[PDB]
């Protein structure tokens, strides 16, 4: 988040948390009620036969 | 969909592996940072824990009171934040109300308003 | 906690939110502490 | 009832002028719009500076470094991205303003039924009984303010189709017959302004031996009286 | 009685970009990384085209805040409601007529409607109820119970005809309106066409995406469909333009697919925005719109749910 006088005064981490990653797609310093879609669940396969 | 193990003469179903989106349901930053993560067409296995028809829900309680939606989550979950978590629970499509009906009763407005 | 943040580039911007992927120190991250 | 109207009228519209300086999500249609618009600009200056596959996003750097042999498969790379991201443009574009056109003719109707008259068209120009409608001007928008009648307090009466007298079943021309258990009037249908059963807002069809749940009453005959 | 079908909803689809066009190979998202936000942009639509399908339906149904009940003693002046009406005997507690309704008819997932059948069901039964019982009045404020009679002379006198007909012939209206009903059952029963609009939209549905699926499988010039086989066989100095071409041929077909979605969904809004229309003003109360409510001097409507669709019943 930079200022006015071109210095960041906070900071978010994408893969924090999903408030975090909710922050990051909004794009936005502050999420509003409701509801947003963020990542993709995806099982990986663990063995190759 | 189905194959033949060259081996062993057996038929074997073959799944896609289980993947769908993963929604956050919250209030507004302004009441709390308490979230709730939804995944879509996950069951809970494979992943406060709930199952819907929706998928899979951590981090929010079910209740059986009914309320108004305030969060859709959808296939009749809705979620709300109340006094404090995140909780789900079925909708209530309005208080119900039974008429007096009758074959010899009417009711007649006295009083109006202008809105 | 939050330490470790830097300027990515010389470029000068005002009261925008950037997104940007980098190298960063971890939010909250668990950090070695030496006394040696 | 003059007053009271004018001071109920008065009132709603104080409630409508702090509602919409309270609630910043009663412009959300609007907004709504301009977002959209705006994400879409900035969506296309965003692509406008990707590479679809080039050596480069910048046409001067792929000119200057590369020989035109090459440089001319990395411009019809870099126009052909361009060229499908203006045209994905303005396809939604044109969605969009399909939408709007119809909105304005919606809104264009509503401004012809409910301002310039009284519609009688449920639910169109607001819930309940419409009376008028007031329009204002908002940023790329139309702000309508229907002023309608609503009733408030019911209260309950004994009913009947129809009053017979003296073997002629009489109907009310505008109102309905009711009765509070011990005499029966005809009320407005909208509104309780009990009147005395008269000849004057009742008409004779057919005889009470065929009407159904028919009632024993007596109707007035002003005439008989005056002479 | 006449029966007017409308399509209200239609299956929420969202289709995932990068699994769609890569099946998930890290090579493949590498290069589909050089070509922007567009996967972004086409989920964007599609999610838009999901919310937008549960804000139609809220509009069309849920225009009722409060949830009537019709009282045990079913007596309506001789009309028999018992095929409109839902049953306790049905699980689903839908009427015999939505019962008959409801018989006849890879990186993308669907999602589930917010209302269920069930809810539905249960605002149509309080429309239904409040039609009854109240007639208009609960339309346009607080419910005030009408017995059914005189609602009807109401509505006679509505078209020009005094209440006299009515009070002389009920009867033989009563008698009128249950052989229609009857009738109206009988037709929905034999004719399959009557639901051709309902079915001509979910195999409209079902042919977009057999033919995205299709799609998939295609070339485009590359030298195989198969992403691991070109993969693996050819260098990737050659594997790139391979792959590039691939994710050339699948994004255009995805943009097409998502654009001719983007219409037919204008289209449903359109004719959902004409639903909630005739539903405010031919059931919630009588219209003088000639043929906007049925051939004929319309009198009243019920309508009954189906599948994302709604099916009103003009008297």
């Amino acid at each position: 988040k930079y200022n006015e006088n071109g210095t960041i005064t906070d900071a978010v981490d994408c893969a924090l948390d999903p408030l975090s990653e909710t922050k990051c797609t909004l794009k936005s310093f502050t999420v509003e009620k409701g509801i947003y879609q963020t990542s993709n669940f995806r099982v990986q396969p663990t063995e190759s036969i | 969909d189905a194959v033949r193990d060259p081996q062993t003469l057996e038929i074997l179903d073959i799944t896609p592996c289980s993947f769908g989106g993963v929604s956050v349901i919250t209030p507004g930053t302004n009441t709390s940072n308490q979230v709730a993560v939804l995944y879509q067409d996950v069951n809970c296995t494979e992943v406060n824990v709930f199952q819907t028809r929706a998928g899979c829900l951590i981090g929010a309680e079910h209740v059986n009171n009914s309320y108004e939606c305030d969060i859709p989550i959808g296939a009749g979950i809705c979620a709300s934040y109340q006094t404090q978590s995140i909780i789900a629970y079925t909708m209530s499509l309005g208080a119900e109300n039974s008429v007096a009906y009758s074959n010899n009763s009417i009711a007649i407005p006295t009083n109006f308003t202008i809105s | 906690f939050t330490r470790g943040v830097y300027y990515p580039d010389k470029v000068f911007r005002s009261s925008v939110l950037h997104s940007t992927q980098d190298l960063f120190l971890p939010f909250f991250s668990n950090v070695t502490w030496f006394h040696d | 009832n003059q007053k009271l109207i004018a001071n109920q009228f008065n009132s709603a519209i104080g409630k409508i002028q702090d509602s919409l300086s309270s609630t910043p999500s009663a412009l959300g249609k609007l907004q709504d719009v301009v977002n959209q618009n705006a994400q879409a600009l900035n969506t296309l200056v965003k692509q406008l500076s990707s590479n679809f596959g080039a050596i480069s996003s910048v046409l001067n750097d792929i000119l200057s470094r590369l020989d035109p042999p090459e440089a001319e498969v990395q411009i019809d790379r870099l126009i052909t991205g361009r060229l499908q991201s203006l045209q994905t443009y303005v396809t939604q574009q044109l969605i969009r303003a399909a939408e709007i056109r119809a909105s304005a003719n919606l809104a264009a109707t509503k401004m012809s039924e409910c301002v310039l008259g009284q519609s009688k068209r449920v639910d169109f120009c607001g819930k309940g009984y419409h009376l008028m409608s007031f329009p204002q001007s908002a940023p790329h928008g139309v702000v309508f303010l229907h002023v309608t009648y609503v009733p408030a307090q019911e209260k309950n009466f004994t009913t009947a189709p129809a009053i017979c007298h003296d073997g002629k079943a009489h109907f009310p021309r505008e109102g309905v017959f009711v009765s509070n258990g011990t005499h029966w009037f005809v009320t407005q249908r909208n509104f309780y302004e009990p009147q005395i059963i008269t000849t004057d807002n009742t008409f004779v069809s057919g005889n009470c031996d065929v009407v159904i749940g028919i009632v024993n009453n007596t109707v007035y005959d002003p005439l008989q009286p005056e002479l | 009685v006449t029966t007017e079908i409308l399509p209200v909803s239609m299956t929420k689809t969202s289709v995932d970009c990068t699994m769609y066009i890569c099946g998930d190979s890290t090579e493949c998202s590498n290069l589909l990384l050089q070509y922007g936000s567009f996967c972004t942009q086409l989920n964007r639509a599609l999610t838009g085209i999901a919310v937008e399908q549960d804000k139609n339906t809220q509009e069309v149904f849920a225009q009722v805040k409060q949830i009537y009940k019709t009282p045990p003693i079913k007596d309506f002046g001789g009309f028999n409601f018992s095929q409109i009406l839902p049953d306790p005997s049905k699980p689903s507690k839908r009427s015999p007529i939505e019962d008959l309704l409801f018989n006849k008819v890879n990186g993308l997932t669907v999602l589930p409607p917010l209302l269920t059948d069930e809810m539905i069901a249960q605002y149509t039964s309080a429309l239904l109820a409040g039609t009854i019982t109240s007639g208009w009045t609960f339309g346009a404020g607080p419910a005030l119970q009408i017995p059914f009679p005189m609602q009807m002379a109401y509505r006679f006198n509505g078209i020009g005809v005094t209440q006299n007909v009515l009070y002389e012939n009920q009867k033989l209206i009563a008698n009128q309106f249950n052989s229609a009903i009857g009738k109206i059952q009988d037709s929905l029963s034999s004719t399959p066409s009557a639901l051709g609009k309902l079915q001509d939209v979910v195999n409209q549905n079902a042919q977009a995406l057999n033919t995205l699926v299709k799609q998939l499988s295609s070339n485009f010039g590359a030298i195989s469909s198969v992403l691991n086989d070109i993969l693996s066989r050819l260098d990737p100095p050659e594997a790139e333009v391979q792959i590039d071409r691939l994710i050339t041929g699948r994004l255009q077909s995805l943009q097409t697919y998502v654009t001719q979605q983007l219409i037919r969904a204008a289209e449903i809004r359109a004719s959902a925005n004409l639903a909630a229309t005739k539903m405010s003003e031919c059931v919630l109360g009588q219209s003088k719109r000639v043929d906007f409510c049925g051939k004929g001097y319309h009198l009243m409507s019920f309508p009954q749910s189906a599948p994302h669709g709604v099916v009103f019943l003009h008297v």
